[PDB]
RNA sequence: AAUUGACGGAAUGGCACCACAAGACGUGGAGCGUGCGGUUUAAUUUGACCAACACGGGGAACUUUACCAGAUCCGGACAGGGUGAGGAUUGACAGAUGGAGUGUUCUUUCUCGAUCCCCUGAAUGGUGGUGCAUGGCCGCUUUUGGUCGGUGGAGUGAUUUG
RNA sequence: GGUGAGAUUUUGGGCAACAGCAGGUCUGUGAUGCUCCUCAAUGUUCUGGGCGACACGCGCACUACAAUGUCAGUGAGAACAAGAGCGACGCUCCCGCUUGAUCAAAAGAGCGGGGAAACCACGGAAUCACGUAGACCCACUUGGGACCGAGUAUUGCAAUUAUUGGUCGCGCAACGAGGAAUGUCUCGUAGGCGCAGCUCAUCAAACUGUGCCGAUUACGUCCCU
C-alpha cells in the first residue's frame, strides 16, 4: 500500500472509463496494481409533498441520487505516480490520491 | 442608541427566524438535509439540475 | 386612531453661528493665539478635537469620554 | 475536509445557481445550456448558444463582463476561471431557444395562432419528428383559456420519452396579465446516448 | 447606515470603474469587501445598495438579480459619468475593455 | 320531427376488498394527545367543509407571525423650488422623560462636514384584497380502458361509419 | 400438473392520453394585471401579550379494561440510515474508554476516534425464550396510570401559562370488552413489536422508511355501493 487512488462520480459510465484507462496507463508502464475495488453504492433520498399549497389527497415524491466509488491501489515510486495520473479527467468525476 | 436596537434580535442568529431559503429567502418548510437549505417548493423545480432523479 | 398624547417633536440640529470664533483667543502681546478649550487626551481623537465644558463636566464629542469635577 | 456525499450535493447546488443566472442574463439571446468542468489549472465553463456573436459582444466585452460577475460571486482567484461560447449545430431542435423566440414574438403584439404556427413550421423543417406548442392565459377577453397546436409523432408515458423529447416553459408578461408558453420537440436520436433505438421498435435484419 | 461618507463613495466608484462589475448579496446585516491594488476596504451592504440604487435611477447602470444576489454593470453613459467624476484621462476605460 | 349527452325503483354482457360474500383486526362506549366548530377575549391571525378536520410538510417560549397594547427607523430613488462652508446635516456623555444606567424627545455644548433637510410630484415595500382577472404546480372526474385526424361511403343538416 | 430460485402483466413501484372543474394556492419565489395603505404607515424594527384561552358537538391517534397476564431476574439475537465552519484562540457535529465512587438517578471532568464499508461496531432492539423447582390468584387487585404535591440537573439571551429528563408520594379518576352506525385488508400479507430519518438550541401519542414474530378465510358473485 504505497498510493491509493479513489474515484467517485454520479455517472456510472464515466467512472468506469476513468478506471479502465487508468489501468491502461499502469499496464503500459508495467507497474503492479491491486485490482479495482467496487465500494458500496450510496443512495441519497428526499421525500416531499407534491402540492405547493396543501390541498387534496396527500401524495409524495421520492428523489434519489446515486454515488459510485472505485478504489485502485498502486505500488510505484514517487515521480512515477504523477506520470501515471497526469491525464485529464472527464467532467463529473472526482479523483483523490492518498498516501497511507 | 436607536441603532443599537435596530435589529438586535435578528443579530442573535438562532431559531426559525435565522434561516432563509438560498433561492427565494422564504422561511417556511426548509429542507436542511445534507445542508441543502432549500424550501420544499423550490426544491421540486430545481431537483433535476441539482442531481436528484425520480426512479421509484 | 386617537392618541391622547402630544405629538413627538423631531430633534433638529441647533445652529451656533460662527462657533469657531470661540475656542480661540488672540492677544496683542503680531498677535498670540491660545485655545480656550481642552483637547481630548484619547489618542484616536487628536489635537483638533475639543471638550464640551458643560456646567459640571467636560465631554468629548466623538469619543464620549467625560471628566466630572 | 468535507465528506464525499456533502461534496456531491455542493456541486449540484453550484450548477443550479449558475444555470439560473445565465438564463436570466442571456435571455433575448439564444441560450441552450451550459457545461462546467474542473481542471487542475483552472475551471472551464462552456455556454451553448444560437447567437454566439450576441453572447460574445463587441470584441469580447460581454463575455468578459460575465466572467467578472461569476468570479466576484464565487470568490474565484484571478486566472482560475475561463468562459467559452460555442454554437448549436441545429437551432430548430432546441426547445429552450424556441420557447424564448415565441415569447419575444408574443410581446411584439402578434396573433397567437400565427405565432405558434410559425414555430411549428420552422421546427418541422429543421428535421424533428414532432412538435407541440401550448399557450394559456387571457388570450381572448377577460376569461382565460388554452390552445394546443400539434404536428408529427409524440410519446408521453414511460421513462424513455425523457431521452427523446425536449421541453421548456416560459412566462410572457403582457399589459393585461401573464401568459405561459410550453414547447415540446421530439428529436431523432437520443439526447442521452446516440445510436439508441426506440423502446418498442423491432427490426429484422435482411438475410445475406 | 444609509448615510454614506464621501470617502467610501469614492472607493466604491473607483473599484467599480476599474472592474466594471459589482456583485453583492441582499442581506441587511451584511458587509461588502473589495480591494484596490491591495489595500482592502469594507463597508455595510446597505450603503452599497443605496449608491447603486441612485445610479440606476439615472441612466448609468444595468441591473440583474438571481438567487439573493445583485449584479451591476456600467454602460457607456455610466463610463462617461465616472470619468468626469474621478478626474480620469479621456483614454481611460474599465477592464473587460482591454484584450 | 330528428341528433348528441345526462338520467331511469327498463333490459343485455362484464368488472372492483376506496363493493359485497367467507372471515380477521378495529373505530363508535373510558382516560388522554392533536385538528375542526362553538363560547370567551384587547387579540384568541388565517385557508380548506367521497375530493375539509396528525391537512397547509402547520411538533408557534422570543424569532417565525400574518392578530392585540405601545414605542423607534426611512429602506420616499429621481425631478423641480428653498435654506445652506459667515455651516445644509449626522451622532452623543450626564440629568430628567418613555417599560427601557446605548440622545425617542427635552436642558446643555461638543462632534461630523455637503452624504442631507423643508415643500410639491413621483416612486418603493406589503404573509393587504380579488384564485370569479391570471401563469406554474397539484387534486379530482377515472384505476378504468379510453381518445383523435386524413381520404373515401351515408344524411338538407346537427351528425354518423371507421 | 412438470421443469425449475422463481410459473403467470414473475413480485412491488414510477410514468400515464383526450376532454374538463369558475376544486386549491395571489401564506413558496426578484410569478403576476387591476386595486388599497404609504412617514403618528397595512413598509420595517424593538418590548410585552395571543395563536393553547373552556358549560359543550365532531374527525383521527395513543393507553387500557388483565392470568394466552403483571412484576423481578437470566439467555440468544436485526435492517434502513445519520454525523463538524453568523455570535461566542482553535474549536462548534456524532460517538467510545476511564473517572466521578470510601456510595442514587440525572450530571460534571480527563483521554481518545470518525469526513463515514477504516469510528460508534463482533451494530448485545423490542415482541421472544427459560426444568427460574421466582413473587401474585379472579379482585377495580401487585390490573390501569389520569390528576395533583415536594426536591433536583440540563437546553436556551429568556422556562411563570408547569420546555425536557430523573426521584419519592397521590392511584378512593374512569374503565370489567363497548347501542344504532362504520373503516382497511388475500401472503412473509393482516395483526402485533420495536428502530432510524425528518421537523429539531430543547420537545414525536405525527409523518417518511426499515427490519422482527407471523396467522384465519376466499380463489367467488352482481345481492348492496
Ligand atoms: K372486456
Ligand atoms: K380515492
Ligand atoms: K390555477
Ligand atoms: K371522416
Ligand atoms: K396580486
Ligand atoms: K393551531
Ligand atoms: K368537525
Ligand atoms: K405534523
Ligand atoms: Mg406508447
Ligand atoms: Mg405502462
Ligand atoms: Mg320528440
Ligand atoms: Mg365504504
Ligand atoms: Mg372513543
Ligand atoms: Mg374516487
Ligand atoms: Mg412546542
Ligand atoms: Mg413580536
Ligand atoms: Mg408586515
Ligand atoms: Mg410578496
Ligand atoms: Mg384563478
Ligand atoms: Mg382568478
Ligand atoms: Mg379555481
Ligand atoms: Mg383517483
Ligand atoms: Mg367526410
Ligand atoms: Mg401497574
Ligand atoms: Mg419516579
Ligand atoms: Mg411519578
Ligand atoms: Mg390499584
Ligand atoms: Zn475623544
Amino acid at each position: 500500500q504505497r498510493v491509493l487512488v479513489k474515484m467517485t462520480s454520479r455517472n456510472a459510465k464515466a467512472v468506469e472509463r476513468v478506471v479502465a484507462e487508468l489501468l491502461e496507463h499502469a499496464r503500459t508502464e508495467k507497474v503492479e496494481v491491486r485490482g479495482p475495488v467496487r465500494l458500496p453504492t450510496r443512495r441519497l433520498r428526499i421525500t416531499t409533498r407534491k402540492t405547493p399549497c396543501g390541498n387534496g389527497t396527500n401524495t409524495w415524491d421520492t428523489f434519489e441520487m446515486k454515488i459510485y466509488k472505485r478504489l485502485v491501489d498502486l505500488r510505484a515510486s514517487t515521480e512515477l505516480v504523477k506520470k501515471i495520473t497526469s491525464f485529464q479527467i472527464e467532467a463529473g468525476v472526482d479523483v483523490s490520491i492518498t498516501i497511507p | 442608541g436607536h441603532l443599537h436596537q435596530w435589529r438586535s434580535r435578528q443579530k442573535i442568529g438562532m431559531g426559525k427566524g435565522s434561516r432563509h431559503c438560498v433561492i427565494c429567502s422564504n422561511q417556511k418548510a426548509l429542507i436542511r438535509k445534507y445542508e441543502l437549505n432549500v424550501c420544499r417548493q423550490c426544491f421540486r423545480e430545481n431537483a433535476e439540475n441539482i442531481g436528484f432523479v425520480k426512479l421509484r | 386612531k386617537v392618541f391622547t398624547k402630544p405629538k413627538k417633536p423631531i430633534h433638529r440640529h441647533k445652529l451656533e453661528k460662527m462657533r469657531a470664533l470661540k475656542y480661540f483667543k488672540v492677544t496683542e502681546n503680531s498677535f498670540k493665539v491660545e485655545r480656550t478649550r481642552d483637547e481630548c487626551p484619547n489618542p484616536n481623537c487628536g489635537a483638533g478635537v475639543f471638550m464640551a465644558q458643560h456646567k459640571g463636566r467636560k465631554y468629548c464629542g466623538k469619543c464620549h469620554l467625560t471628566y466630572t469635577m | 475536509p468535507l465528506s464525499k456525499k456533502r461534496m456531491m450535493v455542493r456541486d449540484g447546488v453550484f450548477y443550479a445557481e449558475l444555470f439560473e443566472f445565465l438564463k436570466r442574463e442571456l435571455a433575448d439571446d439564444g441560450f441552450a445550456g451550459v457545461e462546467h468542468r474542473v481542471t487542475p489549472t483552472r475551471t472551464e465553463i462552456v455556454i451553448r448558444s444560437t447567437k454566439t456573436r450576441e453572447v460574445l459582444g463587441e470584441k469580447g466585452r460581454r463575455i468578459r463582463e460575465l466572467t467578472a460577475c461569476l468570479q466576484q460571486r464565487f470568490n474565484y482567484k484571478e486566472g482560475k476561471l475561463q468562459l467559452f461560447a460555442e454554437r448549436v449545430e441545429v437551432r430548430g431542435l432546441s426547445a429552450m431557444a424556441q420557447a424564448e423566440s415565441l415569447r419575444f414574438k408574443l410581446l411584439s403584439n402578434l396573433q397567437v395562432r400565427r405565432a405558434a404556427m410559425g414555430i411549428i413550421r420552422y421546427v418541422m423543417e429543421s428535421g424533428a419528428k414532432g412538435c407541440e406548442v401550448t399557450i394559456g392565459g387571457k388570450i381572448k377577453g377577460q376569461r382565460a383559456k388554452s390552445m394546443t397546436f400539434r404536428d408529427g409523432y409524440m410519446i408521453k408515458s414511460g421513462t424513455a420519452h425523457k431521452h427523446f423529447v425536449d421541453t421548456a416553459t416560459r412566462h410572457c408578461h403582457l399589459r393585461a396579465g401573464t401568459i405561459g408558453v410550453n414547447v415540446k420537440i421530439m428529436r431523432p436520436q437520443s439526447m442521452i446516448e446516440e445510436d439508441e433505438v426506440l423502446p418498442d421498435v423491432i427490426t429484422v435484419i435482411e438475410p445475406k | 447606515t444609509t448615510y454614506v461618507p464621501k470617502s467610501s463613495r469614492d472607493d466604491v466608484y473607483r473599484f467599480f470603474f476599474t472592474e466594471g462589475v459589482v456583485s453583492c448579496k441582499k442581506d441587511p446585516l451584511g458587509t461588502w469587501k473589495g480591494t484596490l491594488g491591495g489595500k482592502t476596504f469594507k463597508l455595510p451592504t446597505l450603503q452599497v445598495m443605496q449608491l447603486m440604487r441612485s445610479l440606476k435611477s439615472r441612466g448609468l447602470i444595468k441591473e440583474q438579480f438571481a438567487w439573493r444576489h445583485f449584479y451591476w454593470t456600467l454602460n457607456d453613459e455610466g463610463i462617461n459619468y465616472m470619468r468626469k467624476y474621478l478626474y480620469l484621462g479621456a483614454d481611460a476605460v474599465p477592464n473587460t475593455h482591454k484584450v
